[PDB]
């Protein structure tokens, strides 16, 4: 097997060292360890025909960080590749001399890589551009000795449109790990002649050559001005990053346009089609444009507040743009749109997906807590669905309940009744709290709330800290409103959360009640009993200095994550 | 023929906008 | 910002991997697999995963997943572009995405790989420009790439002059249970398979309700598309301009242009089915569908999907035209009607057993589906009004299209 | 009636779970079809495909009186179907084992030694708090013959039965007494066991 | 297609059909089944679970599957209205008290959607007690000509002597089969 | 007794179940998942034996199909492993050098094999050959 | 295959 591999790679029939090279070829692509045979296939490497060289090229870079003594010996035969008249061998030897790690390899590669630079075949320059970022990458010592850096910014100054962006997209690179000491910007000229080459560029140089403007910080309006116009027919671009990209140059060019000016508002009336295209693309990058639509909703939410039918889920979408959606809804959510809003969110809690019918109870609830109009109808549709006799629609509609007879319960006083029988069975702690809280803070509208208290003290003392706090609480709230039906009530409670509760927190709460009551039970209405302020809702939006810097990430891993870039990479 | 309707010949260019 | 694109499989077996940078270790992707088991068991399960420092995100293709491993903060959307341009040399250069062609088309596949993407940076993406340096079955590299137009190969001589467009409409439809339609767009589709002599640039010409409204005739029937995308060919700055739509059509069939408006017309198809589910007694399935699209048009292979009970056995079916039989695969009732006229009625009357014992878990509604396809009619109204093909030798061409409507999200929401 | 080695290859050929979930519902359509026509001659393949398509992961709902229907039956191949597939699909959160007591009692009389072997062995399998209550009658009499193959499956099915009624344990002491000679070492474990479990 | 060898089958006879064994408990439903296989009264337990046996008369399989009276079996008499042609009430008329149950249970039973083509079968059991009704007053009482869409007949069977099944066997045929 | 069952191969595909305790039809399915993601990330050198939820879950495969059993911790771990080699000593007399392949059609015997043999998840014949013959015997009835 | 291999071997 591998004695009649070598055997066959050493010998001087080109049929059998093709047929050996294809066997290793597939053996490592099959899993195979044949780091051990790379010696004898460097004699093997000088070969006329294609074929056999761009294999051996292959396995030499997945295997040069394995064997690196052993990669000493292909140098020569880089430098003797780097010289042929074949534009695609000399941009194969440049991208392989760039793609072996080693470290005594890559200072040896500086002259090749400065002959190739100035390479007028624009296949050979684009592929030095790429390894001179490779090297600068493996060594940026070396890179900045070899002083590769003025052929670099040379080369956006040159023709080929395809080199130029490759240029370009290679001292991004560079200088995204620089230090930012001798930036690699440019004046209005530069970004005028980057320009005229973006009409000209590829599907992939249009991405290299905005993401040059991204790092550019405009100083007038003439010059945002004609950076928007020129962007403008970036928007009608069939590629979806394409169009991201242009959008995201859009909203950073913003930051230095002038609202007063018409040229906001076309830029703003001319972004909506484009979401609401970029929102039809495929559903891998459905998450991607919901995680741009909730970067951009935050900073400029006037551009998509009419895109709300769009925003309904499919049947067939997937989960992770299901979830999206809700979201999407949630922010864009307003009074104008309010029954639609909760007509989608009754159609998704008929689904299967627990999940998704918590993310679409969540929603509802947010939905209903941001716009106070809707209040009575958000009610409704918790007391149907809580009628809806579901076990974890149950428990999402009485937390939804719980959390609006804090924000709203003025008003929440008709619901009571409904609420008191509502299948308290239920042993879900969010759900049961919540029940529990809402009894004590409205045991006004319900006669029978020391009845019902009863049935949740059996177990008080080994149901929970958070139940049991709120037992206690509900227990003392009554005992202080209506002490005549509930004086044995919060006797009994003191009793089995003071002297058989071991909970800290639990066991100074029923302390203090205690000696709450037996202070002044006058006061305790004044001091439990009393009016709370407004509750302050948590604010989903980011906080300005973030949307900022995400503004400038767009398309990245730091906005699909809504981090910073510095809090997820290692 | 062809299934999905029948292709028809396409004109040159805006003849009555000159 | 890809690290190392790979190409695993539904066994968890990377069937081919392609380093671009190296800074992420082969071995990451062995806990690949784990983590997406566990994102899938859990809900969590996304085409971007992380496995600590390093993100893998990828798509699932037709039998395996294209996962390419990160590192750094790269653009997801670039990562993404890149893998759909990959999926599409793929199934350009074989036609069929499976195992069998991965194991037995790796010499070509190598080269393809290390030619489209260079230290994580593609340069190259066009199949019919790639095929002329990178074969299965090696020259210099053309000069289209190098050149600005990579996307026309120069040189092309045929006998004949003729250009195939295809007109093709996505009639989209959400209707609510209620009865009303939620979201319902049209998505125009202007597909050209073009085949003519060196590289013409073609002059798309159309009734577009801006360019009426520009020229002054914005009083006839005027297609208002609220989103147009363009090809590559398609010069952006023409159409900003003066909605100038000038390109060099490619050499094969591409997609041109795809106009993206909202309807607010009457659906074609009107379905009224009701559901008289005894308990688990029987069921009743009185479903009428009204072609409310014009008489002169038939919806060639209509086929409303009717989602049955999974659980239903034993069902007859009383419908009045058109073959309707139930998959237990899909478990749904497929209405399938081989020529439907405009204006058409069709009564359909479905009784089908169900069993006593009840489901343990619900199995909710899925939306019914109606696959109608009524050829040579435009529903949005938009007419080709011109296609200047020139050519500097040149010739006389024979421009061709045709106009095909078709059900897209076309779904209707259960009571 | 496809065979079951048949549903096996075809299972066996389905690569994706989507394809071999859409091949589990094609066969479980046939099956549902077939039950719904009352089918009695190829009851046995249908029961043997529910029940490898229940173990390969599809619900077996509808297949609740089939079993039920098939226990009650003549045929031995039957019989043991409808056994299996109480032992499998049955249990006591099911509720559907109520109607299986009238049928155990009335093979637990037969004469055939593997039909009450079977039925013992359900009884002991899937032991209910009620079946246990209206079968404790029937157990203590087949605990007293003197059946070697019969005492094993006694002495199992009076343990199954004190273990999910402690308050029967009561109705075991004479019945027991005086057993430790036996001379099979299946029934002399079988009564260590029962004495260790009292 | 063809059907001559239907044609041949039903020269000589084919039609089977079905039927059922609902009553309450200690009704005699076991003893009439046993009667009608067999042709003795056979003293048996409570049907705990069910019993399904067939009856071969007039070339037809009459296929009986007795159910018991039990409270908890009660609510399984829906799974045998599952493939039912026939249903056969067994009326407990030594039992007042047990009388208004039966009429319940049997109004129950009547009122689903799925068991409509299913003919009413009142049998009289235990008639050999003075105090017994007739075949009219148990009807008249339990309202059997209020049964809209319903063919109801009354048929008075002695478990101990067994007079009155061939009555009833006939009038069941006559109903099943409307042919010659 | 054996509180359950379950023949799983190394793949993670279930050849065989037989649970003596009365769940439910998705706890049982999470459990059996639970315990094959165990059973296949445990190492050769685990002693065979695992304390999962308070049972003792011995697992040991004589092929490429695991074993695996839930005993309470009431009784000698020895003993299930004795118990687990004489079944499928006894399954491969019956059959005649029994394979995966023979298991999965083959599942009716064998499950018909493991009735006779263990009930209620304790043993019902303590020979090898008696059982051998009374299977037998049951099967030629027809 | 893996499968077709005895369990036991004897
Ligand atoms: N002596 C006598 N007893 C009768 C007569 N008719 C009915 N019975 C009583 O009715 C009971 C009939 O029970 P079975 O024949 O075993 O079946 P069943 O009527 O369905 O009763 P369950 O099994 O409890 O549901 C007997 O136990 C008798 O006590 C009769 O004509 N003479
Ligand atoms: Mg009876």
């Amino acid at each position: 097997e591998i004695f009649e591999l070598k055997a066959e790679l050493n010998s001087d029939k080109k049929e059998k060292k093709k047929e050996a090279v294809k066997k290793v070829i597939a053996s490592m692509t099959v899993g195979k360890d044949v780091s051990a045979l790379f010696p004898d296939v460097v004699n093997c490497m000088q070969t006329d025909n294609l074929e056999l060289k761009k294999l051996v090229y292959l396995y030499l870079m997945n295997y040069a960080k394995s064997q690196p003594d052993m990669a000493i010996m292909a140098v020569n035969t880089f430098v003797k590749d780097c010289e042929d008249p074949n534009p695609l061998i000399r941009a194969l030897a440049v991208r392989t001399m760039g793609c072996i790690r080693v470290d005594k390899i890559t200072e040896y590669l500086c002259e090749p890589l400065r002959k190739c630079l100035k390479d007028e075949d624009p296949y050979v320059r684009k592929t030095a551009a790429v390894c001179v970022a490779k090297l600068h990458d493996i060594n940026a010592q070396l890179v900045e000795d070899q002083g590769f850096l003025d052929t670099l910014k040379d080369l956006i100054s040159d023709s080929n449109p395809m080199v130029v962006a490759n240029a370009v997209a290679a001292l991004s690179e560079i200088a995204e790990s620089h230090p930012s000491s001798n930036l690699l910007d440019l004046n209005p000229q530069s970004i005028n002649k980057l320009l005229t080459a973006l009409n000209e560029c590829t599907e992939w140089g249009q991405i290299f050559i905005l993401d040059c403007l991204a790092n550019y910080m405009p100083k007038d309006d003439r010059e945002a001005q004609s950076i928007c116009e020129r962007v403008t027919p970036r928007l009608s671009h069939a590629n979806s990053a394409v169009v991201l990209s242009a959008v995201k140059v859009l909203m950073k060019f913003m930051e230095m346009l002038s609202k007063d000016l018409d040229y906001y508002g076309t830029l703003l009336k001319k972004l909506a089609p484009p979401l609401v295209t970029l929102l039809s693309a495929e559903p891998e990058l459905q998450y991607v444009a919901l995680r741009n639509i909730n970067l951009i909703v935050q900073k400029r939410p006037e551009i998509l507040k009419h895109e709300m039918k769009v925003f309904f889920v499919k049947y067939n979408d997937p989960i992770y743009v299901k979830l999206e959606k809700l979201d999407i809804m949630i922010r864009l959510a307003s009074q104008a749109n309010i029954a639609q809003v909760l007509a989608e969110l009754r159609e998704y809690a008929t689904e299967v997906d627990v999940d998704f019918v918590r993310k679409a109870v969540r929603a509802i609830g947010r939905c209903a807590i941001k716009v106070e109009q809707s209040a009575e109808r958000c009610v409704s549709t918790l007391l149907d669905l809580i009628q809806t006799k579901v076990n974890y629609v149950v428990q999402e509609a009485i937390v939804v309940i719980k959390d609006i007879f804090r924000k709203y319960p003025n008003k929440y006083e008709s619901v009571i009744a409904t609420l008191c029988e509502n299948l308290d069975s239920l042993d879900e702690p969010e759900a049961r709290a919540a029940m529990i809280w809402i009894v004590g803070e409205y045991a006004e509208r319900i006669d029978n709330a020391d009845e019902l208290l009863e049935s949740f003290l059996e177990g008080f003392h080994d149901k929970s800290t958070q139940v049991q706090l709120q037992l206690l609480t509900a227990i003392v709230k009554l005992f202080l409103k209506k002490p005549t039906e509930t004086q044995e009530l919060v006797q009994q409670v003191l009793s089995l959360a003071t002297q058989d509760s071991d909970n800290p927190d639990l066991r100074d709460r029923g302390y203090i009640y205690w000696r709450l009551l037996s202070t002044d039970p006058v006061a305790a209405k004044e001091v439990v009993l009393a009016e709370k302020p407004l509750i302050s809702e948590e604010t989903d939006l980011i906080e300005p200095t973030l949307l900022d810097e995400l503004i400038c990430y767009i398309g990245t891993l730091a906005s699909v994550y809504h981090k910073p870039p510095s809090a997820f990479v290692e | 023929d062809r299934k999905g309707g029948s292709y028809s010949q396409a004109a040159g260019s805006d003849s009555a906008q000159s | 910002s890809a690290s190392a694109v790979y190409v695993l499989d539904l066994k968890g077996k990377v069937l081919i991997c392609r380093n671009y940078r190296g800074d992420v270790d082969m071995s990451e992707v062995e806990h690949f697999m784990p983590i997406l088991m566990e994102k899938e068991e859990e809900g969590m399960l996304s085409p971007i995963l992380a496995h600590g420092g390093v993100r893998f995100m990828w798509i699932k293709h037709n039998n395996l997943y294209l996962v390419a491993t990160s590192k750094k903060n790269a653009c997801v959307s670039l990562v993404f572009s890149f893998l759909y341009k990959v999926v599409q040399v793929f199934s350009e250069y074989f036609k069929e995405l499976e195992e069998e062609s991965i194991r037995d088309n790796f010499v070509i596949i190598y080269e393809l790989l290390d030619e489209l993407m260079d230290f994580g940076y593609p340069q190259t993406t066009d199949s019919k420009i790639l095929q002329e340096y990178i074969t299965q079955e090696a020259p210099r590299p053309p000069a289209t790439v190098t050149n600005a137009v990579s996307w026309r190969s120069e040189g092309i001589k045929y006998r004949k002059n003729e250009v195939f467009l295809d007109v093709i409409e996505a009639v989209n439809l959400l209707v609510s249970a209620n009865g009303n339609v939620l979201r319902s767009e049209i998505v125009g589709s202007i597909k050209m398979r073009v085949f003519l002599s060196g590289m013409p640039e073609l002059r798309l010409g159309l009734n577009d309700k801006v360019l009426f409204d520009n020229t002054g005739r914005g009083k006839s029937k005027s297609v208002e598309l609220e989103d147009v995308k363009f090809h590559q060919c398609v010069r952006l700055s023409r159409f900003e301009n003066d909605r100038t739509i000038s390109f060099i059509p490619p050499d094969g069939e591409f997609e041109l242009m795809s106009y993206r408006l909202n309807t607010h017309v009457k659906p074609l198809i009107w379905i009224e089915s009701v559901i008289e589910k005894h308990s688990h007694s029987r069921i009743e399935y009185m479903v009428k569908a009204k072609s409310q699209f014009k008489r002169r048009s038939t919806a060639n292979n209509v086929e409303i999907h009717i989602p049955v009970p999974n659980d239903a056995d034993s069902p007859k079916f009383k419908t009045t035209v058109g073959s309707v039989k139930w998959v237990p695969e899909n478990s749904e009732i497929v209405w399938s009607v081989k020529s439907f006229p405009g204006g058409k009625e069709y009564l359909m009357r479905a009784h089908f057993g169900l069993p006593s014992v009840e489901a343990e878990d619900k199995e909710g509604k899925p939306p019914i589906s109606v696959k109608f396809e009524i050829p040579y009619f435009t529903t949005s109204g938009i007419q080709v009004r011109y296609l200047k093909i020139i050519e500097k030798s040149g010739y006389q061409a024979l421009p061709w299209v045709r106009y095909i409507t078709q059900n897209g999200d076309y779904q209707l929401r259960t009571q | 009636p496809i065979r079951l080695r048949e549903l096996i290859r075809t299972i066996r050929t389905a690569r994706t779970q989507a394809e071999e979930r859409e091949m589990i519902q094609k066969e479980c359509a046939a099956i549902r079809s077939s039950f719904r026509e009352e089918d009695n001659t190829y009851r046995c393949r249908n029961v043997a495909k529910l029940l490898y398509m229940h173990m390969l992961g599809y619900p077996a709902h509808f297949g609740q009186l089939e079993c039920l229907k098939l226990i009650a039956s003549q045929k031995f191949t039957d019989k043991r179907i409808g056994y299996l597939g109480a032992m499998l699909l049955l249990d006591e959160r099911q509720d559907v084992h109520l109607l299986m007591t009238n049928c155990i009692k009335n093979d637990l009389n037969h004469s055939t030694q593997f039909v009450q072997g079977l039925a013992l062995c359900t009884l002991g399998c899937m032991g209910s708090s009620e079946m246990c209550r209206d079968l404790a009658g029937e157990v203590e009499k087949l605990l007293k013959t003197s059946n070697s193959y019969l005492r094993k499956k006694a002495a199992l099915c009076a343990v199954h039965v004190i273990r999910k009624v402690p308050e029967l344990m009561e109705m075991f002491l004479p019945a027991t007494k005086n057993l430790l000679n036996e001379k099979n070492h299946g029934v002399l474990h079988t009564s260590v066991v029962l004495l260790t479990e009292m | 297609g063809n059907i001559f060898a239907n044609l041949f089958k039903g020269l000589f006879g084919k039609k089977e059909m079905r039927i059922l064994m609902v009553g309450l408990d200690a009704a005699g439903k076991t003893t009439i089944l046993y009667k009608l296989k067999l042709g003795e009264i056979v003293t048996t337990i409570p049907t705990i679970g069910f019993n399904v046996e067939t009856v071969e008369y007039k070339n037809i399989s009459f296929t009986v599957w007795d159910v018991g009276g039990q409270d908890k079996i009660r609510p399984l008499w829906r799974h045998y209205f599952q493939n039912t042609q026939g249903l056969i009430f067994v009326v407990d008329s030594n039992d007042r008290e047990r009388v208004n149950e039966a009429r319940e249970e049997l109004m129950r039973m009547l009122a689903e959607d799925e068991l409509r083509d299913a003919v009413l079968l009142v049998f009289a059991n235990k008639q050999d007690l003075p105090n017994a009704m007739n075949a009219a007053e148990i009807t008249d009482k339990l309202g059997l000509h209020s049964l809209r869409h319903r063919n109801w007949y009354i048929q008075a069977t002695c478990a101990t002597s067994g007079d009155g099944l061939y009555e009833g066997l006939d009038w069941l045929s006559n109903q099943l089969r409307n042919q010659k | 007794m054996i509180h359950f069952i379950l023949l799983f191969s190394r793949q993670g595909k279930l050849r065989l179940q037989k649970w003596y305790i009365t769940l439910p039809d998705k706890e049982r399915k999470k459990i059996t998942r639970e315990i094959v993601q165990i059973i296949l990330s445990r190492g050769h050198r685990t002693s065979s034996f695992v304390d999962w939820k308070e049972l003792k879950l011995v697992y040991k495969r004589y092929a490429s199909l695991y074993f695996c059993c839930a005993i309470e911790n009431q009784d000698n771990e020895l003993l299930t492993l004795e118990i687990v080699h004489r079944y499928v000593e006894l399954l491969d007399k019956y059959f005649g050098n029994v394979c995966e392949l023979d298991i999965i059609f083959n599942f009716e015997k064998a499950y018909f094999i493991l009735d006779e043999f263990i009930i209620g998840g304790e043993i019902q014949e303590t020979s090898k050959k008696i059982a051998v013959k009374a299977i037998e015997d049951s099967d030629m009835l027809q | 295959k893996g499968e077709n291999t005895s369990l036991l071997h004897p």
